[PDB]
């Protein structure tokens, strides 16, 4: 009964923190373009404004 | 002897039902997890 | 330890098919994204004979 909880979790963490490992590799891009877009598009945007 | 035949069935039910609740969390930790991967890369270079 | 051999082939297999169909996929938008940017930046050098007439 015990071996099964601790095989259980012991193979479920494993599995767990090392796909996250593997997934967590996959973001940098959205927020940093977005960003980098309107702070050199706001002059634009008042020069079209003025 | 009775008691001796029950008891080995009451701890094989319990080993059976441990092993389908191992099997469920399984695939439900597979696919949650799995949730929230593909959804991703190409709508970077759509918004660049 | 036959089904987990069968599973890990088959997920094997379908994994990379995944990961080529996204590959393929990136290089084709690229391929159109390119052509249409550089035909856009022949445009934009091309109306200053416009502006100059």
């Amino acid at each position: 009964k015990e071996e099964t909880k601790n095989k259980n979790l012991e193979e479920t963490n494993v599995m767990k923190i090392i796909l996250e490992t593997k997934q967590t590799k996959y973001y940098t891009e959205l927020e940093q373009m977005n960003s980098k877009f309107q702070s050199d598009t706001s002059n634009k945007v008042k020069d079209h404004q003025f | 002897v009775k008691e001796h035949a029950k008891t080995e069935e009451e701890q094989t039910k319990n080993i059976e039902d441990l092993r389908i609740k191992g099997a469920k969390h399984y695939a439900e930790l597979k696919i949650t997890m799995e949730t929230e991967i593909q959804d991703l890369e190409k709508c970077f270079e759509d918004m660049k | 330890e036959a089904r987990a051999a069968m599973i890990k082939q088959l997920e094997d297999n379908k994994n990379q098919k995944i990961a080529e169909i996204i590959k393929e996929h990136t290089q084709k938008y690229n391929d159109i994204k390119n052509y249409y940017s550089e035909i856009t930046a022949t445009n934009l050098d091309y109306r200053k004979t416009l502006k100059n007439e």
